[PDB]
RNA sequence: CGUGGAGGUCAGUGACGAAGCCUAGACCGUAAGGUCGGGUCGAACGGCCUCUAGUGCAGAUCUUGGUGGUAGUAGC
RNA sequence: AUAUUGGCGAGAGACCGAUAGCGAACAGUACAGUGAUGGAAAGAUGAAAAGAACUUUGAAAAGAGAGUGAAAAAGUACGUGAAAUUGUUGAAAGGAAGGGCAUUUGAUCAGACAUGGUGUUUUGUGCCCUCUGCUCCUUGUGGGUAGGGGAUCUCGCAU
C-alpha cells in the first residue's frame, strides 16, 4: 500500500531527524567542557573523501620537449573547412603561445608533408584546432622531432580583465603519476619558460580527477601573507587523448569509453 | 623466476625476479624480489636485441649500432640471488642510416628512419650469429677462441628491412622483406662471403577497386617442407608473415610464387604486426628460433599484436581465438614472444612486464618498470622459496 | 562559481508565500551583514520589510509592515548561509545575496520553499 | 530547375489558436455561421483553399533542389544510385549513430546527397 | 502471365516497393536497372529483363529470358562487362541487339553510373582524412558533463594557486 | 510448440505462478547447473543447489569469483556465495545476491539424500 | 490526414538509446499532419496493402483531477 | 441429447489498461447515516538498499559539505516529468491587450571533411600480352580460378 509506506517511513525519517539533532546538541555541548573528547572523536571519524580513497630521466625530458637553450616555433593551424570559432580560438592561441605562426590549411598536404616542410623551417611544435560545429572540441600538440604528441578534448570555452603585454607565470598543481608528469612537461616545454614576473601575471594548470583547468588571473600580496586573485579572462578545461607517443603509430594510452567505472585511479 | 627487461629509455638491462603471481600495482599483492637496472648508457643507445646464448654468456645489440658480449655473474642477497653484468667485447659501426635516409621520402609516414637491429640469432655449436639492420646490411659475427667478437663479413640485402628469419628446420637459407618490399628467400654461402636470391615472392591480385595491393611484411616463420609433390624448378618452402595492412599470407613455393591464401585479420586494414607462433594448449611445437615444426598450415596459430592495445590470437585461417591481456594492456605492445610454449612475454610503451599463460590466458607476472619496454627474456621460471 | 559561493536552502516551511517573496525582495542584493542588521532592526520595528506587490508610514520611504514570522526563517536561513560560507572558507565581509527565490510549497496554509545563494565581491584588481 | 515559387510561407493557423490555450495551432475550419473567420472578413486571417497549391515541376523539392527520401539502411540508400540529382537520402532520427557512420560513407561514395548529416556524430 | 503478375504487384501489395513522400513508388529490387517500380522496369512483371550488377570489382550485365523462369536457380545470366568503357558499351548494345530502346538505354546508364561511382577509389586513394568521425553516446555525454562540474567544485583552483603563490615567493624573491 | 492441453501458455499465469511459487517448488526453481569436469563425473547436467555446495561466478561484475555458498535466499529467489560480499561506505559487509541459474557448481555436497538424487536423475558416484 | 488492435511484408528500427516530452530550429504539403537538427528520458516502436472501432473536442449552467484574480481581503 | 451471470478446477480472447477494466490491480476497507443503505481516493524507487557512513548550522523543519550508486537531471514527496499557476535573472514595452498585409532595427539559427572533370608525358603493377592448366552448368554473343615469362602500355589502376 502506497498509503501505508509513505506514511510509515514519513515519520521514521522525522524522529530520525530529531534524534540526530539532540545526540549533536548533546554532544557539543559535552565537547565543549571536554575539548580533547571532540579532537579523539574527530580523529575516530574519517570523512571518507574520494580524493582520500584513491586507489594507489633527464634525456628524455631534453629529447622529447623544448629547452631553454632555443626557444621553440610552435606552427598553429586549422583543421580543413574552418569558421569563424576557429579563428577567435585562435587569436587566444596567438595571445597565450609565445611564437605562433598561422597557415591555413591547403587541404592536400599530407600530415607527412606538413612535418616535412616544417622541418625545412626549423619549426619545433605543431598545434591543430579541430571543430565539428561553430564551437571548439578538440585541440592537439606534436612535436617535431621524434614526434611525440599529445590529443585533447576542449570543453566548457567560455570567454574579465585584460591580459598584460608580460608574460605569465608557469604554475602546475596535481602532475604526481608518470602520466601526468609528461602532459606536465609538454605544458612546461610549449608556454614560455621565461618568467617576468614583473607585472604579475600567471598562468595555471590545475588537474584534479582527469581534467585540466587553464586560467589566468593577477595576483596582488597583502601584508597578511595571503593573495587574492581575480579571473583574467577566458576559462579553458582539457582533456588529454590519445596519448600516440608518435606522430600517429604507437598509440599508449588511448582512452577508451569502457573506461571510468571504477570510479577511481584518476588517470 | 629470473627476467631480463630492455628498458629504451633508461638505456639500460633490468633484472626482475620475482615469484608467479607478481603484482606491482597492488600493494597488499606478491611484490618483486629485485628490480634494478643495469648497464645503462641512456635512450640515446637503448638495447634493440638481445640473444641468450647461455645462462651465463649472453650477446646484446644496440641501437646504437654496436653490439656488445656481456658476462654475467652471479652474488647471494629470501636466500634469493642476484645477477651482476659485464661488457668483455664489442662491435661497432655496423649501421649505415645514409639507405634508410635515402628511402625516407614517398615513406608512408615516419621520421629519417635511424637503423637498428632487426633480428639476431645464431647462424648455426660454432658461436656464429647473424646481425640484420634496417638499412640491410646483414652483419656476420663469431666468438673467437678468445672470446673477443670479430667481423667476418658484411653482407648487404634490399633495403628497407624489416624482418629477418633464419630457416634452422633441416628436415642456411633466410627471408626478409619491409615496406614495399617483397618477401625474398636468400642462400647464404658456406662461407659468409655471398648471398644468393633464390626466390621471390609476388603480389596478390588487385581488389575491388583495382587498386594494388601494398607489400609490407612485418614477420615471417617458417614451416617444414610441403610433403609428396615436389616439382622441380619450383623450390620446396612453406611460411607464412603478417603484413601491417592485416592480412595474413601463406607462402608455398611448390605452388608458385603468389601465396596461395590471403586472409584478412582484422577490418580497415589494422596496423599488426609480431607474428609469433604459439600452440593452443602451450605445447612447444616451435623450433629454438621459432619456427613452426610442421608442414601443414591447418595445425598453425599465431599469436599477433595490434598497434592500439590489443594482443590478437588466430589460427591457420585467420580466426581470431581471443584477445590476451585485454583489460589490462592499455598501450601497444611493442615486444610479445612466447617462451618454452607457456610463457608468453609482453611488453611495450605501458611499462608494465607482463607474463601471460598459453593455456588459459592468464596475467602470471605484472612488473613496474617505468621505462618502456621493447625486448624480454627469461633466463629460468624456478619459483624462489 | 561554487568556489566563491555558498548556498542555504529551506523546503515545506509553513510561512506565509506572499509575505516570505516580500521580505526576500526586500532583502535580495543586500550584504550579508547589512541584510542580518537591516533583520535585526525588523524585529526591532526600527525599519519596515515594503509590501509592493503584495498590498503608508515614514519607514518605507527607503506600505510597509514588519513581517516577523517570516523575518526570523529568513534570518535563520542567512545564518544558515554564513555557516557553510564559514566551512567553505569564504570571507564573511564581502558575502553578499546574489541570488534568493521563494517558491511556492505542496498545499490548508500555503508552504513555501526558500532558497537563497551568497557570493564574494571581487576587489582587490591592479595591473 | 523550376523556380521554387511558395505561395504561402507563412504556416497557417486556427483562429483563436492563441488567445486560448485550449485551442491548438492546427488548422480547422470554423463551423459556426456567424463566425467572421468562415466568412473571410477583410483583415482575418488567411483560409487554405485550392489557390495555393505548389507546381507539380517543383512540389517536394527542398531549396537545394533534391527531394527528401527517408533511408533506414544501406540497402534503402543503394536504391537512389540512378536519381541522386533528385533525390537526396534522409536518415531517420531513429537510426543509432553506429549504423550513420556506414550510412554516410556509402552516401558519399555514390555521391548521394544527405539532407541532415553528422547527426548525433563527433568529430 | 506478365500481365497478371504486373497487376498483381501494382495493386496487390508487392514486397519490395517504397513509398517516398513526394509520391514515387520506388523498387529496392537488385535486380532493377533503375530503383522505381513502374512498368516494364520492374523484374518480376517482365519475362524479359537485363541489369548491371557487380559483387568484386568486376561488372557484369545480368540477363534473364522466359528459357529460365520455369528454373529461378538459373533465372538470371552474366557476362564479363570488358570494363573499358568504349568497348563495355559496344559489349553491351551487341548483347541487347534487337531489344528494346527502353531496356539498352536503361542498361547503359546504369553501366555509366557504376563506372563513375568508381570515385569511392579516387577518395580511398585521396585517405588520411584526420576528422575520425565519433560517436557520442548520452551516456557518456552524462558521465563527463556532471563529473567534470563535480571535479572543478572539489579542485578549488583558486586556493591551490594562492598557496602555490604564498610558498614560491617565500623564498623566490 | 505445447500439445497437452492441461498445460497453459498464459504469461499472466505463468508470472503469478513465479511469483507465488511456494519454497517446496523455489527449491527446484533454484537449480544451478554443475561445471562441464563435473557434468562428465556424475553425468549430469544441473542438481538443486544447498548451504556447503560450492559455486563459481559466470556472469555479472563478480565474474569469475567462486566461494562456498552461506544461504539460499529462497523468499527473493538468491543465494549468497561466501567471500563475495559488498563494501558499504560505514564498513559494513552485506553478502551480495546472486542468482543460481548465472553460477556453476564446482564441488557438491554429498549427503545420503544427495546421493539417492544423483542415481534417480541417472547420475554416477 | 491521425489513433487502439489484428493478418501479411520490410531476414525493419533500438542500450553506440525505441516510445513520450521540451524546443525565439529547419524541411515537406492548400491542410488534416509527416519528417529531420539540439536537451531530459529510459526498452520498446515503426515504412507499406488490407481487416477491425469504446478512433480525432472549444463549450453540453458536462465528469474526475489540478491551479489563478477575488485576497493576504471579509473574517477570527 | 436440454439450462447454467452460483461452487470447485482448467484452456483461451482481433477485449479494457490505474479518470479503462468488477465499486475495489494497493474494498465492501476507511467513511456518512438511530437505521434499512450508500460507499470512495490510492499501482511502479533503485539490479540489488548499495536507503546518504562521517563532518557541519539549526529546541524543530530540514540545509551545506562528503560519499554510495549507470544515473540522486532515480534520495523511500522515489520508472518519465507538460499545461493552467507561481518566484528569480535578462530583453522589451506601458485608463489596455489580442490577430492580418509589407518592412527596418535588436537578438539569434542554418549557410558544401565539394577540392572536382577532360587530353596529353615518364615510371610500377593487374583482371593486360603470350604459353601451360583446373573448375560449374548445359552447348550457350558464358562464368569462376591457377603456374611460368614484360613493361607495345592507357585495356584499368597508382604515380
Amino acid at each position: 500500500n502506497k498509503l501505508k509506506r509513505q506514511e510509515i517511513f514519513a515519520d521514521i525519517k522525522h524522529e530520525k531527524n530529531k534524534e540526530r539533532h539532540t545526540m549533536r546538541r548533546k554532544r557539543a555541548k559535552e565537547e565543549r567542557e571536554n575539548p580533547e573528547l571532540r579532537e579523539q572523536r574527530l580523529k575516530e571519524n574519517v570523512t571518507q573523501t574520494i580524493e582520500n580513497t584513491r586507489v594507489y630521466e633527464d634525456d628524455l625530458m631534453r629529447y622529447f620537449n623544448s629547452n631553454s637553450n632555443e626557444p621553440p616555433k610552435i606552427f598553429l593551424t586549422t583543421n580543413v573547412n574552418a569558421k569563424k570559432s576557429a579563428y577567435e580560438f585562435a587569436n587566444i592561441l596567438i595571445e597565450i603561445l609565445p611564437n605562433v605562426t598561422f597557415v591555413k590549411r591547403k587541404f592536400g598536404y599530407k600530415l607527412k608533408e606538413i612535418s616535412d616542410i616544417c622541418i625545412k623551417r626549423n619549426f619545433t611544435d605543431i598545434v591543430i584546432i579541430n571543430e565539428d560545429k561553430k564551437k571548439v572540441t578538440g585541440l592537439t600538440f606534436i612535436h617535431l622531432p621524434e614526434g611525440p604528441t599529445f590529443y585533447f578534448k576542449l570543453s566548457s570555452f567560455v570567454e574579465h580583465g585584460r591580459p598584460t603585454s608580460h608574460i605569465p607565470e608557469l604554475i602546475l598543481n596535481n602532475f604526481q603519476t608518470r602520466l601526468g608528469q609528461t602532459v606536465g612537461r609538454l605544458f612546461q616545454s610549449i608556454l614560455p619558460q621565461n618568467p617576468d614576473i614583473e607585472g604579475r601575471q600567471v598562468i595555471t594548470l590545475h588537474n584534479q580527477r582527469d581534467y585540466i583547468f587553464f586560467r589566468r588571473h593577477r595576483y596582488v600580496f597583502k601584508d597578511n601573507e595571503r593573495v587574492g586573485l581575480q579571473e583574467l579572462g577566458p576559462q579553458f578545461t582539457l582533456k588529454l587523448k590519445r596519448l600516440q607517443r608518435g606522430i600517429k603509430e604507437e598509440t599508449e594510452w588511448e582512452h577508451k569509453p569502457e573506461m571510468d567505472k571504477e570510479k577511481k585511479k584518476f588517470y | 623466476m629470473r627476467l631480463l627487461v630492455s628498458c629504451v629509455d633508461s638505456g639500460s638491462i633490468k633484472e626482475v625476479l620475482c615469484n608467479i603471481g607478481t603484482d606491482t600495482s597492488v600493494q597488499s599483492a606478491l611484490q618483486p624480489f629485485h628490480v634494478a637496472p643495469h648497464l645503462a648508457e641512456g635512450l640515446k643507445a637503448y638495447v634493440d636485441r638481445m640473444w641468450v646464448i647461455s645462462e651465463d654468456e649472453a650477446i646484446l645489440a644496440r641501437n646504437s649500432g654496436v653490439v656488445e658480449l656481456v658476462k654475467i655473474s652471479k652474488h647471494l642477497k629470501p636466500k634469493f640471488d642476484i645477477s651482476e653484468f659485464e661488457i668483455t667485447s664489442s662491435v661497432s659501426d655496423l649501421f649505415d642510416d645514409a639507405k634508410l635516409e635515402s628511402l625516407s621520402s614517398k615513406s608512408v609516414k615516419r621520421t629519417k628512419l635511424v637503423d637498428g637491429f632487426v633480428t639476431l640469432c645464431p647462424i648455426k655449436s660454432n658461436n656464429t650469429f647473424v646481425a640484420a639492420t634496417k638499412s640491410g646490411l646483414l652483419h656476420i659475427i663469431k666468438k673467437g677462441e678468445d672470446k673477443k667478437l670479430i667481423k667476418l663479413a658484411s653482407l648487404g640485402l634490399k633495403a628497407p628491412v624489416e624482418f629477418l628469419q633464419l630457416y634452422d628446420l633441416e628436415d642456411y637459407i633466410f627471408a626478409y622483406g619491409g615496406e614495399e618490399n617483397l618477401i625474398k628467400l636468400v642462400e647464404i654461402d658456406s662461407s659468409f662471403q655471398s648471398l644468393k636470391q633464390i626466390w621471390e615472392a609476388k603480389n596478390v591480385k588487385n581488389d575491388r577497386l583495382d587498386m594494388r595491393v601494398p607489400v609490407w611484411p612485418m614477420a615471417l616463420r617458417f614451416l617444414e617442407p610441403s610433403p609428396g609433390k615436389t616439382e622441380k624448378g619450383k623450390l620446396n618452402y612453406q611460411f607464412a608473415a603478417i603484413t601491417r595492412w592485416s592480412h595474413l599470407t601463406k607462402y608455398s613455393t611448390q605452388h608458385g610464387r603468389k601465396p596461395f591464401a590471403q586472409i584478412d585479420l582484422l577490418p580497415n586494414r589494422e596496423p599488426l604486426s609480431q607474428m609469433e607462433v604459439f600452440d593452443a594448449k602451450g605445447e612447444n611445437v616451435v623450433s629454438s628460433l621459432g619456427n613452426f615444426q610442421s608442414e601443414t598450415f591447418n595445425e598453425l596459430n599465431v599469436i599477433t599484436t595490434d598497434y592500439k592495445k590489443n594482443v590478437f590470437k588466430f589460427d591457420g585461417n585467420g580466426r581470431m581465438l581471443g584477445k590476451v591481456g585485454r583489460d589490462d594492456i592499455t598501450g601497444s605492445s611493442t615486444y610479445i614472444h612466447v617462451h618454452d610454449g607457456k610463457y608468453l612475454l609482453q611488453g611495450g610503451l605501458d611499462r608494465y612486464v607482463r607474463i601471460f599463460d598459453i593455456k588459459t590466458n592468464k596475467m602470471l607476472v605484472k612488473v613496474y618498470v617505468g621505462s618502456r619496454i621493447n625486448f624480454i627474456v627469461m633466463l629460468d621460471d624456478v619459483e624462489i622459496e | 562559481n561554487p568556489a566563491k559561493s555558498a548556498s542555504a536552502r529551506g523546503s515545506y516551511l509553513r510561512v506565509s508565500f506572499k509575505n516570505t517573496r516580500e521580505t526576500a525582495q526586500a532583502i535580495n542584493g543586500w550584504e550579508l551583514t547589512k541584510a542580518q542588521k537591516y533583520l535585526e532592526q525588523v524585529l526591532d520595528h526600527q525599519r519596515a520589510i515594503p509590501f509592493r506587490r503584495f498590498n503608508r508610514t515614514a519607514q518605507g520611504k527607503e506600505k510597509a509592515r514588519w513581517p516577523a514570522k517570516s523575518v526570523k526563517f529568513v534570518q535563520g536561513l542567512l545564518q544558515n548561509a554564513a555557516a557553510n560560507a564559514e566551512a567553505k572558507g569564504l570571507d564573511a565581509t564581502k558575502l553578499y545575496v546574489s541570488h534568493i527565490q521563494v517558491n511556492q510549497a505542496p498545499k490548508e496554509s500555503s508552504p513555501s520553499h526558500i532558497e537563497l545563494v551568497v557570493t564574494e565581491k571581487e576587489e582587490a584588481v591592479a595591473k | 530547375h523550376p523556380k521554387i515559387v511558395k505561395k504561402h510561407t507563412k504556416k497557417f493557423k486556427r483562429h483563436h489558436s492563441d488567445r486560448y490555450h485550449r485551442v491548438a495551432e492546427n488548422w480547422r475550419k470554423q463551423k459556426g455561421i456567424d463566425s467572421v473567420v468562415r466568412r473571410r472578413f477583410r483583415g482575418n486571417i488567411s483560409q487554405p483553399k485550392i489557390g495555393y497549391g505548389s507546381n507539380k515541376k517543383t512540389k517536394f523539392l527542398s531549396p537545394s533542389g533534391h527531394k527528401t527520401f527517408l533511408v533506414a539502411n544501406v540497402k534503402d540508400l543503394e536504391t537512389l544510385t540512378m536519381h541522386t540529382k533528385t533525390y537526396a537520402a534522409e536518415i531517420a532520427h531513429n537510426i543509432s549513430a553506429k549504423n550513420r557512420v556506414v550510412i554516410l560513407a556509402r552516401a558519399k561514395a555514390l555521391g548521394i546527397k544527405v539532407t541532415n548529416p553528422k547527426g548525433r556524430l563527433a568529430l | 502471365s506478365d500481365e497478371i503478375v504486373w497487376q498483381v504487384i501494382n495493386q496487390s501489395f508487392c514486397s519490395h516497393r517504397i513509398k517516398a513522400p513526394n509520391g514515387q513508388n520506388f523498387c529496392r529490387n537488385e535486380y532493377n536497372v533503375t530503383g522505381l517500380c513502374t512498368r516494364q522496369s520492374c523484374p518480376l512483371a517482365n519475362s524479359k529483363y537485363a541489369t548491371v550488377k557487380c559483387d568484386n570489382g568486376k561488372l557484369y550485365l545480368y540477363m534473364k529470358t522466359p528459357e529460365r523462369a520455369h528454373t529461378p536457380a538459373k533465372l538470371w545470366e552474366r557476362i564479363k562487362l570488358s570494363k573499358n568503357y568504349t568497348k563495355a558499351l559496344q559489349q553491351i548494345d551487341e548483347h541487347l541487339l534487337h531489344w528494346s530502346k527502353f531496356f539498352r538505354h536503361k542498361c547503359k546508364q546504369r553501366f555509366t553510373k557504376l563506372t563513375q561511382v568508381m570515385i569511392t577509389e579516387r577518395r580511398l586513394a585521396l585517405r588520411e582524412e584526420e576528422r575520425h568521425y565519433v560517436g557520442v553516446a548520452p551516456k557518456v555525454k552524462r558521465r563527463e558533463q556532471n563529473r567534470e562540474r563535480k571535479a572543478l567544485v572539489a579542485a578549488k583552483i583558486e586556493k591551490a594557486i594562492e598557496k602555490e603563490l604564498m610558498d614560491r615567493l617565500k623564498s623566490g624573491a | 510448440a505445447k500439445q497437452s492441453l492441461d498445460v497453459s501458455s498464459d504469461r499472466r499465469k505463468a508470472r503469478k505462478a513465479y511469483f507465488t511459487a511456494p519454497s517446496s517448488q523455489r527449491r527446484v526453481l533454484l537449480s544451478a547447473p554443475l561445471s562441464k569436469e563435473l557434468r562428465a563425473q556424475y553425468g549430469i547436467k544441473a542438481l538443486p543447489i544447498r548451504r556447503d555446495d560450492e559455486v563459481l561466478v559466470v556472469r555479472g561484475s563478480k565474474k569469475g569469483q567462486e566461494g562456498k555458498i552461506s544461504s539460499v535466499y529462497r523468499l527473493k529467489f538468491a543465494v549468497q556465495v561466501d567471500k563475495v560480499t559488498k563494501e558499504k561506505v560505514n564498513g559494513a559487509s552485506v553478502p551480495i545476491n546472486l542468482h543460481p541459474s548465472k553460477l556453476v557448481i564446482t564441488k557438491l555436497h554429498l549427503d545420503k539424500d544427495r546421493k539417492a538424487l544423483i542415481q534417480r536423475k541417472g547420475g554416477k558416484l
